[PDB]
RNA sequence: UCAACGCCGGGAACCUCACCGGGGGCGACGGCAAGGCCAGGCUGAAGGUCUUGCCGGCGAGAGGAGGUGCAUGGCCGCCGUCAGCUCGUACCGUGAGGCGUCCACUUAAGUGUGGUAACGAGCGAGACCCGCGCCCCCAGUUGCCAGUCCUCCCCGCUGGGGAGGAGGCACUCUGGGGGGACCGCCGGCGAUAAGCCGGAGGAAGGAGCGGGCGACGGUAGGUCAGUAUGCCCCGAAACCCCCGGGCUACACGCGCGCUACAAUGGGCGGGACAAUGGGAUCCGACCCCGAAAGGGGAAGGGAAUCCCCUAAACCCGCCCUCAGUUCGGAUCGCGGGCUGCAACUCGCCCGCGUGAAGCUGGAAUCCCUAGUACCCGCGUGUCAUCAUCGCGCGGCGAAUACGU
C-alpha cells in the first residue's frame, strides 16, 4: 500500500509533480533546445489550449506531451511489434489520471535505478531516438523515392510516440506493467542500448534514408 | 346482426388512437394532449404557433 | 393542466376553419377568429361575399356546437377589404375559373394584372398538373419583386395554395404576393 | 394581505402591456408592488420525420413553442382589486389571482 | 471573407462624397456620425462601413 | 451502388392488418312488413340460425391499406450549402446563336478592384432569424444565504464546526432592455486598389463559435400503404365486425451494432462528483413487510415550491498474478413475481445451479481537425407491459496539419 505520506502529498516549491527540479538539466542538441519546455511547473496538464495556434506544442512542458502519449491504446490500422493492439473498454482514453500516475512510478524506478534525474534521463533518451528519411518526390511526370531532412519538432512527435509505442509493446498480455515497461525503455534509449523500439527504429530509418540518397 | 359492425371501446394498444384529421392509426404525436399524425402536425403546425427557432 | 386545453383550443380552430374552408368555397373564405365570451362563443368569419353566407348560417350555428361541442355559439360575418391582396381568396377564384373552362394562361395573366393594378411589388404563379396532354409540366408566371429565401420570407410575404379538379384530374395552384408596405434590411434611406 | 398575480403568454407584447398597466395603478394609487418577476421560460419542442416515405436520408423538423411567465404581488388593496380586475385583458394572455 | 459587399461600400462612398469633413480618422466618432446620419438597425454593417471610411479618409488624407 | 438493408418514426401477444382458416352483417335515391326476445338445438361461442311461441305494424350510390408514383397534386431525398440562372435596350452574325455572364488580381461565394460593343436591372450568395460565451441598468419569488441578530447541539486544547428562524437581494441564478469586434492599431507581403500572414491588447480575432431558412432548373428518383384525386376493378364481395393462427418460421450469404477475447484488468468492501427533460387515476417522498424482484398505506405536487434524482467511468484497501483462469458469458433445469380480458405459439424482471465459441484478427475497407475525436453513463420518443434503436444531455478529455 502506499504510504500516508505519499499518499498526501503537499508540494512546497515550484518542481514537476512537486518532485524534481529543472535547473539541472542540461540540452545540447541545438535543434531541439528552443522546443524542449523546461518552464518551472508543478502540474502537467494544459487542458488543450495551445492545440488550435499551429506551433503552440512549443509551449507544453515534456512531461504533458509524454503523458498525453501514453494516454493511449496502442496501435489500430497498423501493426507494432508484429501485431495489432485493439483494447477498446479497458484502454486508457480520456483518462488523465491513471497516465500521471505511470509517469510518476517510472519516474520513481528511474530514480531509484540510475541516481540522477528522470528528465536529464528522458531528455538524452529523446536526443538519442530522434531521427535525422524518405519520401516521394516527382521532378515531373516521373517519381523518385528521395531523401530528405527531418524539422525538430516531427523528430519530438516521433520520439515520444516511438517511447510510449515501445512500453505498450513490453506490457502486452505478460506480467510486466506499463510503468516498469516505459522506465525500461527509457534507460534503453538512454544509454543506446538496441534493446529499444526507439533507438532500433531511429536506426531502421537512418539505414533506409542512406540507401535513397 | 346490428351488433357486428361496431368496435370495442379499447382501453390500451394502436387500436385505441386514431387522428382526428386524417383517420390513420399508427404513427400518432402523444404529446401533451395532442391526437394527430406525423404528416398532420407537420402540415398544421405553424397554425398552433411553433416555429423553426434553430 | 396548461396545455392540454390550450391545444385543445388550437386544433379545434384549426378543425373548424378547415370545415369552413371546405364549406364556404363559393363565397369566398379569408379566416377565421373565435373568442368565448362569458356569454358564450363569439365567432367572426371573414369574407368577401358575405350574402352567400347567409338558413345556412342557422345551420352552421347548430352543427357546429352539435358536432365538435362548442357552448352558446352566435356567428358574425365582416367583409375583407382589398381581397386582391391576399393569396387565399385569389387561389380559390383562379381554381373556379379553370374548373369553368378557361385556359390557364389566359386564366393567369388576367390575374397576376388584376392584382398588380390594386397594389403589389411582386407576384408569383405556380401551375402544376396536365395542363398539356397526358404528360404532365409546372409553368410559373411571375412579375416585381419578392424574398424567396430568408426570415422576411415568412415575414411579410402571402402564401397560398389550392386545388383544381377538373374531368382528367387535379391541377396544383400555388399563388405567393408581397404587400407594398414591406421593405429590406439593406434598402436604407440615407438622410 | 398580498395577492398574487401569475401572467402567462407566448408573446411579450401583451405582458408588457399588463405590467406596465399595474405598475401605474400602483404608483398612481396608494399601494406597493414586489415585482414584476421573471420565471423560467417554458418551451415546448416536437420533433419529427419530414418525409411522408421511408426512403432517402432521414431528416428532422425541430418544432418549438415558446411560454413565457411572470410574476407580481400587489399587497390587495380595496381600491386595487377594482381598478385592477377592469384591465384590457388579451386572448393571447392567461392571468390567474389568489390570496396570501 | 472580410469583403465588404457592395451597399456597404457604395453607402461609405456617397455619405463620404457628402459631408466630408464630419468623419475623421478614428473608429468610435465614424461608428457615431453613421448613426446620426444613416437609418441602419444593425451594428454589424454600421461599423464595418465606419471602418472602410475610416480607412478612406486615411488614404485620401495622407497619399492616394 | 453512392441516394435499399435499427428505413416506412415498422419496439406487430388481441387491436394495428393489409396474409391464412372459419363465422356473421350490408342495397342511400328509385319503381315489380322489417325486426326484439324466455328456454332448448347446430355451433369455438352466439335470437347467427331451427323447435317454442309472445311481441312489435333487379341497376346504382356509399365504402375500398384493390391496380397504375410511366395519368396527377402535395411532400421528401440527390446534383448541392454548388454559385450559379435569367431580362431590357443596343451591337455582331443569312441563320441557329453570340456579347453582356470575358481578361488580370481577388474571396467560403457571378464575393470585389481595374480593362474591354456593351450599358443597365433581377433571383440566389450575403443580408435575415435562434442559441453560447464577456460587461452595464431593472427586477427579488416558488430561486440564493455572504455579512447581520437570536435560539439549540457537538469536539481536543473555548478555539472551531454544524442546525433552525428571523431578517436581507450582497454572490449565484433567472429574464427583459442596452454595450462590445471593426483587419480597428502596429509590423511585414501585395497595382499605391481590392486584400494575405503575423504581434500585442483583449471575454472573444480574423464571415468569433454552432445552427434555421436551401435560387432557376433537372433527375419518368420515392410515396395512390398518411390524407386528396382521373381512369380500371370488386356489392352480399377485394365493403364492415368478431374468434383463432401468422408477420417471431431457419442447412446459408450480407449490412449496422452489443459483449468480449483480460493486468492500460476481474471481484469484495468503503469514498466522491452532473445536465437535459418529463409528471392526474400521473410523479410519488416518508413509514412498514419482503433475501431479491416486488407488495400495503400515504404527505405533497397541476410544477423555479413536490417527485423522477446521492449517475457511471474515477479514488482508497484487500484477494487473484498471465491461466481458457476468480477472463468470457452464450445455451439449458427448478423455483419466485409484474403488466394485461388473454403471456403455449409469443412478453419483461429476480434467486440457485449449468458454464459454448473466443489468446488481437488476411485481401480489403470506415469515421474523425478542438471542448472536436476516443471512453462513461442519463433523459425523452414509442409505451397497459417491453430499448443492444432514433432524437438529445452532461462527465473525463487528446494526436497530428495549418498543406496538395
Ligand atoms: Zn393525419
Amino acid at each position: 500500500a502506499k504510504p500516508l505520506t505519499e499518499r498526501f502529498f503537499i508540494p512546497k516549491e515550484v518542481k514537476v509533480m512537486g518532485r524534481w527540479s529543472v535547473e539541472d538539466v542540461t540540452v545540447e542538441d541545438p535543434s531541439l533546445k528552443p522546443y524542449i519546455n523546461l518552464d518551472a511547473r508543478i502540474l502537467p496538464h494544459s487542458h488543450g489550449r495551445y492545440a488550435k495556434k499551429p506551433f503552440g506544442k512549443a509551449n507544453v512542458h515534456i512531461v504533458e506531451r509524454l503523458i498525453n502519449k501514453v494516454m493511449r491504446s496502442g496501435a489500430s490500422h497498423y501493426k507494432a511489434g508484429g501485431h495489432f493492439m485493439r483494447r477498446e473498454h479497458r484502454s486508457i482514453m480520456s483518462k488523465k489520471m491513471k497516465a500521471y500516475e505511470v509517469v510518476k512510478e517510472a519516474f520513481m524506478i528511474i530514480e531509484r535505478r540510475t541516481k540522477q534525474n528522470p528528465i536529464q534521463v528522458l531528455v538524452k533518451a529523446i536526443e538519442n531516438s530522434a531521427p535525422r528519411d524518405t519520401t516521394t518526390i516527382a521532378f515531373g511526370g516521373i517519381r523518385y523515392h528521395m531523401s530528405v531532412d527531418v524539422s525538430p519538432l516531427r523528430r519530438l512527435d516521433i520520439a515520444l510516440k516511438n517511447i510510449a509505442l515501445g512500453a505498450s509493446i513490453k506490457c502486452y498480455r505478460n506480467k510486466t506493467t506499463y510503468a516498469q515497461a516505459l522506465a525500461e525503455e527509457i534507460i534503453a534509449a538512454a544509454n543506446k542500448d538496441p534493446k529499444s523500439f526507439a533507438y532500433s527504429k531511429k536506426e531502421e530509418i537512418e539505414r533506409i534514408a542512406q540507401s535513397s540518397r | 346482426k346490428a351488433d357486428y359492425n361496431k368496435r370495442k371501446p379499447r382501453k390500451f394498444g394502436k387500436g385505441a388512437r386514431r387522428c382526428m384529421r386524417c383517420g390513420q392509426y399508427g404513427p400518432i404525436i402523444r404529446i401533451h394532449g395532442l391526437m394527430l399524425c406525423r404528416h398532420c402536425f407537420r402540415e398544421v403546425a405553424p397554425k398552433l404557433g411553433f416555429k423553426k427557432y434553430e | 393542466a396548461i396545455e392540454r386545453y390550450f391545444i385543445k383550443e388550437g386544433v379545434k380552430e384549426m378543425l373548424i376553419d378547415e370545415f369552413l374552408e371546405k364549406e364556404l368555397r363559393r363565397a369566398g373564405y379569408g379566416g377565421l377568429d373565435i373568442k368565448k365570451t362569458p356569454l358564450g362563443t363569439k365567432v367572426t368569419i371573414f369574407a368577401a361575399n358575405p350574402g352567400y353566407v347567409i338558413r345556412r348560417i342557422r345551420e352552421l350555428t347548430r352543427i357546429l356546437e352539435k358536432q365538435f361541442g362548442l357552448e352558446n355559439p352566435q356567428i358574425e360575418v365582416e367583409e375583407i377589404k382589398n381581397p386582391y391582396l391576399n393569396a387565399k381568396v385569389q387561389a380559390v377564384r383562379l381554381a373556379q375559373a379553370l374548373e369553368r373552362g378557361i385556359h390557364f394562361r389566359r386564366a393567369a395573366y388576367s390575374a397576376i394584372r388584376a392584382i398588380m393594378r390594386n397594389g403589389a411589388r411582386g407576384v408569383e404563379i405556380r401551375l402544376s398538373g396536365k395542363l398539356t396532354g397526358e404528360r404532365a409540366k409546372s409553368v410559373r408566371f411571375y412579375q416585381g419583386y419578392l424574398a424567396k429565401v430568408g426570415n422576411p420570407a415568412e415575414t411579410l410575404v402571402s402564401r397560398g395554395y389550392a386545388q383544381a379538379q377538373l374531368k382528367l384530374g387535379v391541377i396544383g395552384v400555388k399563388v405567393s404576393i408581397m404587400p407594398p408596405d414591406a421593405k429590406l434590411p439593406d434598402e436604407i434611406e440615407i438622410k | 394581505q398580498k395577492a398574487r398575480i401569475k401572467l402567462a403568454s407566448t408573446n411579450i407584447k401583451a405582458l408588457n402591456e399588463v405590467t406596465d398597466q399595474i405598475k401605474q395603478i400602483a404608483e398612481r394609487t396608494g399601494v406597493r408592488m414586489s415585482g414584476p418577476i421573471p420565471l423560467p421560460t417554458k418551451r415546448i419542442r416536437i420533433t419529427t420525420r419530414k418525409s411522408p416515405d421511408g426512403e432517402g436520408s432521414a431528416t428532422f423538423d425541430r418544432f418549438e413553442l415558446r411560454v413565457h411567465k411572470r410574476l407580481v404581488d400587489i399587497e390587495a388593496d380595496e381600491r386595487a382589486m377594482r381598478q385592477i380586475m377592469r384591465i384590457r385583458v388579451p386572448e393571447d394572455v392567461t392571468i390567474e389571482i389568489e390570496l396570501i | 471573407g472580410n469583403i465588404k459587399q457592395t451597399f456597404i461600400k457604395r453607402t461609405a462612398r456617397e455619405l463620404f462624397d457628402r459631408y466630408p469633413d464630419k468623419f475623421t480618422r478614428d473608429f468610435e466618432h465614424n461608428k457615431k456620425m453613421v448613426a446620426e446620419l444613416t437609418n441602419v438597425t444593425s451594428k454589424t454593417i454600421r461599423n464595418r462601413i465606419a471602418g472602410y471610411i475610416t480607412r478612406l479618409v486615411r488614404m485620401k488624407e495622407e497619399g492616394k
